[PDB]
Formats: structure tokens, C-alpha cells, sequence
């Protein structure tokens, strides 16, 4: 049934991970025409992360790997529209492109790793 | 005189190129690579450079000058060629938005190759045995970058000329006699 989220039910049996997510609220500019953002309270959230396991290409001499991830959780979350996406990190900060079910009840993710995350106890 | 010290030349005066241009623009750190690396290599996070060899053109008839070798009287033939090559010469820096203090790839381009014009520079580099032509343009092209954002790689081609050696051996001849008819 599309009623009671069935990711919920199946959490009690896998095991998951946790993750700190944090929404975006909205941006400003920096007198370059370049828009900067700001998150607002990042939270503790239960989800299951899975691979798609990225292989890498060239541009000329310069490799490229691209690191992607992919995340199911019971959240509403959203990667694009005329505002800014979302962000995690299980250990490195991460940025999502898809959409899934969350109208109804769950959905699951995507994930590109930037860099790196501050540091102090992984901020 | 070949690649590998043409290639080491350009490498030290690349490297003092930048060791200018950071005091001149207050980069955080830089590097000079090489592109087109033999080994599996991965692209560093910084300020960097990349240079590669494109293609070479003769420029002239080849000179030849006779050398005398009197112990074994033999001539030694060296021609010289001079010889045209095109090094291209590109950047790489990511923009972070949030910094005030803003530098762009595009301009350590510009500054890269506003030192290699200079008049000092190239009589410096005159006793280093090449000199350089003029730099007629530099393009900014924006690809995706492996973290899905966009970014800049600008890029131009520089000329510089040298001459070339070979050597080899040939006869020789110390007398002459004829005859006279009519």
C-alpha cells in the first residue's frame, strides 16, 4: 500500500548509518555576479547509503574520477530548482541530483563528494 | 639541442615566472606539471600550470660548415637547422565564492604570458641559447569538472626558436692535376 512508508519497516531489519544533513534556505551575491549560499541547522538523519561505483575518464593528462554515492532515506528532500540543493556528509561533504516518492512517504538520493569537510570532530 | 634541455629550461623559467607572479598577485601555492604524463597521475588541488609540445617547423635550408680533422684527414660535416617549436601553455584554479579576495585563472595566464614578453626577460633568457615570438591570443573555455561545477581552463601557445646539430664524416682531398689537350 502507498500509505505507511515502507522504508520505515524495512529499517528495522537491514541496519543503517548516520548521516548530518543540513537545508538550504536561501542566497546572496558577491559583488562578482556569483550566487553564494547559506544552510541553516544541520541534523542528525537515518538513512541507508548504497555505491554506484564511478569509473574515471580524461579530459587531457587530467584523469577526472568523479565520486558518486547513493542514499535512500525518509525524507523530503530536494536536489534542484530555482533554489539552491541540499547537503551531508558521511565523511566528506556531499551535494545530490534526482527525486524520488516523497509526497507519499520516503525517498532515496544521490551524492558527488566534494573535497572535504573542517574538521573539529567532523563539522 | 633537443627536448630533455629545452624542457628543463622551460621548467626553471616557468617556475621563476611563478615565483613572481605569487608576490605579484598573492596566490596561496603553486605547481608546474608537465601535461600528458607517462604514469597514472591524479590533478592537484592548487594554483597549477601544464605545458605540452605541439608540433615543430624546419624554417630554412640547412647550413653546412666543413671542419678539418688533420690526424686522421678527415673532414667532419655539422649542419644546423633552426628550428621552430609551439609549447602550449594553460592554468588551473577553482574560484571559491565566499573569499573577498578574488584572483582569477585567466589572469595568471595573463600574467604568465605578460613575463615571458618582458624585455628583461628576454635578454636573460638569450644566453640560455632560444628567444621567444609574439603571443597573438588566450581563450577561457569552461568544462564541467569532476564535482559538477563549472570552471575555467584558459589557455594560449608560445614559439620559441633554437638551432639544431648534426654531425657526421666525409673525405678529403689535398692535391689536384689535369691535363690539357686541344
Amino acid at each position: 500500500i502507498p500509505g505507511a512508508n515502507l522504508l520505515r519497516m524495512a529499517f528495522g531489519v537491514i541496519g543503517t548509518q548516520i548521516v548530518r544533513y543540513r537545508k538550504f534556505e536561501q542566497r546572496v551575491k558577491n559583488d562578482q555576479a556569483q550566487y553564494v549560499s547559506m544552510f541553516g541547522e544541520p541534523f542528525d538523519l537515518a538513512a541507508s547509503v548504497q555505491r554506484v561505483r564511478r569509473d574515471q575518464y580524461a579530459q587531457f593528462n587530467l584523469e577526472f574520477q568523479r565520486n558518486y554515492v547513493m542514499i535512500f532515506a525518509n525524507f523530503d528532500m530536494v536536489d534542484l530548482d530555482r533554489n539552491m540543493a541540499g547537503d551531508q556528509f558521511l565523511w566528506t561533504g556531499r551535494v545530490f541530483q534526482l527525486e524520488s516518492q516523497g509526497s507519499w512517504f520516503y525517498q532515496d538520493g544521490w551524492g558527488v563528494c566534494l573535497a572535504v569537510d573542517i574538521g573539529a570532530a567532523k563539522a | 639541442m633537443f627536448d630533455g634541455e629545452l624542457i628543463a629550461k622551460l621548467v626553471v623559467e616557468l617556475n621563476a615566472a611563478m615565483t613572481s607572479a605569487q608576490e605579484a598577485l598573492q596566490f596561496p601555492d603553486f605547481e608546474v606539471v608537465q601535461k600528458a604524463q607517462p604514469t597514472q597521475q591524479g590533478t592537484s588541488t592548487r594554483p597549477t600550470i601544464f605545458f605540452q609540445k605541439l608540433f615543430d617547423i624546419p624554417r630554412g635550408w640547412p647550413a653546412t660548415d666543413w671542419h678539418l680533422d688533420n690526424t686522421a684527414r678527415k673532414y667532419v660535416e655539422i649542419t644546423r637547422q633552426h628550428v621552430e617549436t609551439t609549447f602550449q601553455i594553460s592554468s588551473l584554479h577553482w574560484q571559491n565564492p565566499e573569499i573577498t579576495h578574488v584572483v582569477t585563472a585567466s589572469d595568471i595566464a595573463n600574467y604568465v604570458r605578460a613575463y615571458f614578453q618582458a624585455r628583461s626577460t628576454i635578454e636573460r633568457v638569450k644566453e640560455l641559447d632560444f628567444l621567444i615570438l609574439r603571443v597573438s591570443q588566450i581563450s577561457n573555455e569552461a568544462f564541467e569538472n569532476d564535482n559538477h561545477q563549472f570552471e575555467f581552463h584558459p589557455s594560449f601557445d608560445m614559439v620559441v626558436t633554437y638551432n639544431q646539430y648534426i654531425r657526421l664524416y666525409e673525405n678529403a682531398a689535398y692535391s689536384a692535376d689535369g691535363v690539357l689537350i686541344g
